[PDB]
């Protein structure tokens, strides 16, 4: 789903804490789709440590 | 098994690929190159040798 390829990429990459961030609670999106736009790309979707 | 850590151009410099070599074996003490693998920029690879 978009859920997979989008959100545990977020997991993946890291920030200023250094690497890590693993463990953490995590507020995401149960569903998310296209809203408008020029074209749709990969498109900005972001998830909370 | 080995994990190794994510590609950064600061740490490893010019090259994404590495060479793991083996040392205290047989008669040779000195390094022989013993595999070769490409490092992920985008997390952690993990092999088992």
């Amino acid at each position: 789903n978009v859920i997979r390829n989008k959100q545990i990429s977020a997991m993946k990459l890291t920030g200023v804490d250094g690497k890590s961030q693993y463990g953490n609670a995590f507020i995401i999106a149960n569903t998310v789709k296209h809203y408008g736009g020029y074209s749709d790309l990969g498109g900005p979707i972001t998830v909370y440590n | 098994n080995f994990v190794l850590p994510k590609y950064d151009p600061a740490e490893h410099g010019d090259e994404r690929w590495f060479k793991i070599h083996i040392g205290n074996v047989g008669g040779n003490t000195g390094r022989q190159p013993y595999y070769s693998g490409m490092l992920s920029d985008t997390s952690e690879t993990s092999m088992t040798l």
